């Protein structure tokens, strides 16, 4: 991102960098394995659902 | 502020350019006061002295 | 995120995308599938701040804008030639002088 | 041309601007000279050739 | 007359914007370059 | 393109912006009183020119 | 690159690139909603990561 | 206190209750005060105007014209710099007679 006052880019690094969203999938990955559906809960204003994955 | 002259000035209009004229104005006003051109923190082995 | 120190290049487009994520709705109303849109105009009234808009520098203002028609005024009438040139591109006239606009109209486009 | 490249001085109508600005006045009349001043004289453009 | 006319072309390269006329792209890439007749005959003779 | 500074209309024609601008002082109420005398005057026979009767 | 296919216009109409019309965010709207939890995490595992986060 | 409120005149903040103005939240970080009674302003640098003028009843147009060469000065990114008035195209009689017919509803 441009910056109007520094006439320059950003050096904040972008995506492939952060332990937050790789661990995120990975425990979503192996929370849920090879079942096919994949996100560990559901948000519902009629409640939360869970995966029936045993671990 | 003589090309901005050129600029009619009935037809203002914000470009960058227009911030940064007013950038540069306001760091000459900062850097024409009299006290922060001899203050500096940091000792030079004779001050300390 | 105002109130605190964050990077403003990237704390607003972030806020462009979750203001825009929040927008739709997908009702259950009765015989029809009804879509409630809100532009990013309502948004705009409440103070988040634009990034390039007619054509304009990116980044033009800042998010110290009042959330109302204070802050609506302000940026509007910071731009207001460059929208009037805008206005005239894609041809939007009528020869009534507006003293606000001039020959360029408002009411079809806006 | 060849006399507005040599030349010394330096032409800004701001001088005026600046002064007239700080006459005095009482802005319920019909009229106070120094509107009337920096309308006939309407010095915003150089172009002084 | 200082005036503005209403162009067509959309490019900057330093900043990577797309603008209005080429009236003010130029200037804007000029921001990114500061910051960081017998009558006739006789004249002529 | 030509853009005056009242109004902020935009023309194509620089003689057509001067036009402009001459369409374009002192009290709003004095203008007011012009106008409508200018009105009131603008269209008697005595600023106008241009069978029976024994 | 997915989310770059259905967002083509739109990420760079809020990142200062392309002028920010209507349009555009309310298709960005549109592709907002019409989609699912497993389309979630496959735009997660599309992107890669370089060595410092893992 | 009926009697006192018609002659005192009032803070510039009194005012925006009128046109159902309010400082908004972002500001009370920054010293606004300084800003609305010493820098925006009228009586421009080019001098007076005839336009730029305002009746000596009903100067409570004063506060208000603060208020939003306060908020233009202020929303556009840079040093918030010093603004003045560039003319207001009806006169201070005809806007705040604008002003009044507003508030002759609630």
């Amino acid at each position: 991102l441009y910056d109007p006052v520094l006439q320059k880019y950003d050096e904040i690094p972008g995506l492939s960098h952060n332990c937050p969203l790789w661990c995120f999938r990975e425990i979503c990955r192996h929370i849920s394995g090879p079942l096919p559906d994949r996100a560990p809960y559901l948000y519902l204003s009629a409640g939360v659902f869970w995966l029936m994955s045993p671990r | 502020a003589h090309v901005a002259s050129h600029g009619l000035h009935g037809n203002m209009t914000l470009t960058s350019s227009e911030i940064q004229r007013h950038i540069t104005e306001f760091i000459s006003s900062w850097q024409n006061h009299p006290i922060v051109q001899v203050s500096a923190d940091v000792e030079n082995r004779k001050t300390a002295q | 995120g105002v109130h605190d120190g964050l990077q403003w290049q990237r704390w607003i487009r972030y806020s462009w995308a979750l203001c825009c994520a929040f927008s739709r709705q997908r009702t259950m109303t009765g015989e029809s599938v009804g879509y409630l849109q809100y532009p990013m105009w309502s948004f705009v009234y409440w103070g988040l701040p634009l990034v390039k808009v007619f054509g304009s520098d990116p980044w033009i203002f800042s998010w110290y804008m009042p959330t109302g028609d204070l802050g609506m005024y302000s940026w509007i009438s910071l731009i207001r030639p460059l929208m009037t040139r805008w206005m005239v591109a894609n041809g939007y006239v009528t020869d009534k002088c507006s003293p606000v606009f001039g020959n360029a109209d408002y009411r079809k486009c806006f | 041309v060849l006399l507005q490249r040599i030349s010394p001085l330096q032409i800004d109508p701001t001088i005026i601007s600046n002064t007239m600005s700080t006459v005095s006045e009482s802005t319920t009349q019909t009229l106070s000279p120094a509107s009337s001043i920096l309308g006939k004289l309407r010095p915003s453009n150089s172009d002084f050739s | 007359p200082p005036t503005a006319s209403s162009g067509h072309g959309y490019q900057c390269h330093v900043c990577s914007a797309v603008l209005f006329s080429p009236l003010d792209l130029d200037a804007h890439v000029a921001s990114h370059g500061l910051h960081g007749d017998v009558e006739n005959r006789k004249t002529a003779q | 393109g030509y853009q005056c500074h009242v109004c902020s209309a935009v023309l194509f024609s620089p003689l057509d912006l001067d036009a402009h601008v001459a369409s374009h002082l002192t009290s709003s109420e004095i203008q007011r009183h012009i106008t409508e005398f200018i009105s009131s005057w603008q269209n008697h026979p005595i600023v106008q020119v241009s069978k029976t009767a024994q | 690159s997915m989310i770059l296919t259905q967002f083509g216009p739109f990420i760079e109409s809020i990142s200062g690139i392309t002028d920010q019309s209507n349009d555009v965010f309310e298709n960005a709207a549109k592709a907002f909603s019409m989609f699912t939890r497993s389309d979630v995490y496959k735009a997660l595992d599309e992107i890669p990561f370089s060595e410092d986060a893992m | 206190l009926a009697g006192k409120i018609m002659l005192q005149d009032v803070n510039t903040v009194q005012l925006a209750r009128v046109v159902n103005l309010a400082v908004p939240d972002t500001w009370m970080s920054l010293d606004f005060d300084t800003m609305f009674k010493h820098h925006v302003k009228l009586l421009p640098k080019d001098g007076r105007h005839l336009n730029t003028d305002i009746p000596p009843r009903m100067g409570w147009l004063r506060a208000i014209l603060r208020f939003l060469g306060a908020g233009m000065a202020m929303t556009a990114t840079g040093v918030a710099v010093d603004i003045y008035l560039e003319d207001i195209h009806g006169g201070g009689r005809s806007l705040g007679q604008r002003f009044m017919t507003w508030m002759r509803q609630e």
